[PDB]
């Protein structure tokens, strides 16, 4: 009941390994967690596959049927695919519908675990694909498992907070709940013209009855642990005080970590860990999700460290022997060292963004 | 529409 649920099965991880943009990442992530024996301190729960009905609670039938169609053989040359956002970012690799349904079902399973009181924390490190819209794939996302998980949590919880610490704006989740006040979305992300997905300015606050229940923290290149936590803590403080969430869905994309090929933010898992800690302190039902992360070893280093944070365990600095040990050479340590490049975030711009958010939350 | 990626 105080032991975290860990969504895992060998067959699930294998399916997640087949995602075109992150091959073998799921295995590496689970393998490192196992090498630190953290799984022995968690309740391993095998994920159910998301039914068509569960998927259609957010995704349109036309899009679902298309995804299912091209997924059968692997038709990544189907002419109608561009309408549904399939193509370069989201290729129609065969089985992708079933793979996406497994991840969708995995996040739903985690949510159900939280509803039933089995745990206060549930983890799906292979979820967090928060870009996908109701009728189109987007940003390596085919099904929006985060939205599916949130819709599941809505069975018990009347006020759900979504926090995305991914490098990219969680536009799909924000879109899904743009018009409602039951769910508040909070996204910290890089915001710069031409940078995916191009949305999520501090002025974007949702629409209609959902106005001011969308929160965006636009951030520039090169932010590091200290400044990032200061921003995050001060935003989450106001949000908690104003929104009074009953449940939290936390997306922890590792594409902000130094050494990611995207080379934008300059974070270490320790900085993200402090953000996670601040949220965990609320002692609310918390769904933990992964996301982006394209330095695979570093992404495993990050989420392994974060699992330790969840368990309150200090981990050994040395990477333990396991299947992918050689991927962590030549230093073989868990810690990540930041790059020596500039922080483009002026403190005055940061402060104004902050105060602008403070003002918006007053209406809440 | 943007490219990610
Ligand atoms: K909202
Ligand atoms: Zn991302």
């Amino acid at each position: 009941s105080l032991v975290p649920v860990y969504i895992y099965s060998p067959e699930y991880v294998s399916m997640c390994d087949s995602l075109a943009k992150i091959p073998k990442r799921a295995s590496m992530v689970h393998s490192l967690i196992e090498a630190y024996a953290l799984h022995k301190q968690m309740r391993i729960v095998k994920p159910k596959v998301a039914s068509m009905e569960e998927m259609a609670t957010f995704h349109t039938d036309a899009y679902l049927q298309h995804l299912q169609k091209v997924s059968q053989e692997g038709d990544d040359d189907h002419p109608d695919s561009i309408e549904y956002g399939l193509g370069y970012d989201c290729p129609a690799t065969e089985g992708i519908f079933d793979y996406a349904a497994a991840i969708g079902g995995a996040t739903i399973t985690a949510a159900q675990c939280l509803i039933d009181g089995m745990c206060k924390v549930a983890i799906n490190w292979s979820g967090g694909w928060h870009h996908a819209k109701k009728d189109e794939a987007s940003g390596f996302c085919y099904l929006n498992d985060a939205v599916l998980g949130i819709l599941r949590l809505r069975r018990k919880f009347e006020r759900i907070l979504y926090v995305a610490l991914d490098l990219h704006h969680g536009d799909g989740v924000e879109d899904a709940f743009s018009f409602t006040s039951k769910v508040m979305t909070v996204s910290l992300h890089k915001f710069s013209p031409g940078f995916f997905p191009g949305t999520g300015d501090v002025s974007d606050v949702g629409l209609g009855k959902g106005r001011y229940y969308s929160v965006n923290v636009p951030i520039q290149d090169g932010i590091q642990d200290e400044k990032y936590y200061q921003i995050c803590e001060s935003v989450l403080k106001e949000v908690y005080q104003a929104f009074n969430p009953k449940a939290v869905v936390l997306q922890l994309g590792a594409d902000t970590i130094a050494g990611d090929p995207m080379c934008s933010f300059n974070m270490t898992p320790v900085g993200i860990g402090k953000c996670l800690k601040y949220i965990l302190q609320w002692q609310l039902a918390t769904l933990i999700l992964g996301g982006g992360g394209f330095n695979l070893a570093n992404t495993a280093r990050c989420w392994t460290y974060l699992t330790g944070v969840i368990l309150g365990k200090t981990l050994s600095s040395e990477i333990p022997d396991h299947e992918f040990f050689t991927a962590y050479g030549p230093d073989y340590v868990l810690e990540i060292t930041p790059s020596c490049r500039p922080d483009r975030n002026e403190p005055h711009r940061i402060q104004q963004i902050l105060n602008y958010i403070k003002g918006n939350l007053k209406h809440v | 529409r943007h490219k990610k990626x």
